[PDB]
């Protein structure tokens, strides 16, 4: 089904972005 | 819609910043200047007169002698006079 | 002899809810520079139970 | 073929403000504690600076303002601006 897949991808692209934000600001990244 | 897939538990994802941070929200240190040398001023002390132009009026909560914000400064000639009639200038 | 007389009117503008201190000093024994005024005051009246 | 996922974004832009959708808004400078409580202007420099780091500035009208000093030098003056009127005593 469509909307279930869309909501799943949207919620999956949340913690990925959050982890990317957190790792890129730690020591030698771009500081978000 | 009956089920809620992708539970997506958050454990160390918030611990990674520190453990005391999730019990106490930490404090904000001021910015360090160079012309100030090494006097690390905080956000709750002021021992000098400030200027009250388009600024906020500070508040005080207990003890801790503070400066102020100057609103009017003026010099005039000191006239001779006391609380009475004794006005000897000899 | 009589000399010029001056009629002076003070500030009628009162400050409604701000604490203030006015200080007048002869400023002769002080140096040519300005003088810093520090005051050792108590806190604010709170709504304590 | 088809071009799906348009994903209209009219709602997201307003989240930062609506007046910004027509005006980029003027930038504001930061406040230095050392410079008392004075507010720095972004388009005027009353103080006369030093000709080095500061880039050659530009003027656009009025504004009695300072400068960037290139050479300062103090010496001994002459007694007499010119002509034959050169009296001393």
């Amino acid at each position: 089904i469509g909307p279930a897949a869309l909501k799943a991808v949207y919620d999956m692209a949340r913690k990925g972005a959050r982890d990317e934000i957190q790792t890129q600001m730690r020591d030698g990244g771009l500081f978000s | 819609g009956g089920m809620t897939g992708v539970l997506f538990s958050l454990g160390a994802s918030m611990v990674l910043g520190g453990v005391a941070q999730m019990l106490a929200p930490k404090a904000r240190t001021p910015r360090i200047q160079t012309t100030d040398n090494g006097k690390q001023n905080t956000y709750f002390s002021s021992l000098d007169n400030m200027v009250a132009q388009g600024n906020v009026l500070p508040v005080l909560y207990g003890e801790m002698r503070v400066g102020s914000r100057v609103v009017s400064q003026e010099i005039s000639t000191a006239d001779e006079g006391d609380g009475g009639q004794v006005v000897v200038i000899g | 002899l009589w000399s010029s007389y001056t009629e002076i009117i003070d500030v009628k503008q009162c400050y409604p809810n701000t604490a203030l201190v006015g200080v007048q000093v002869d400023s002769e024994q002080f140096g040519s520079q300005q003088v810093s005024r520090n005051y050792h005051l108590r806190g604010r009246i709170l709504q304590v139970p």
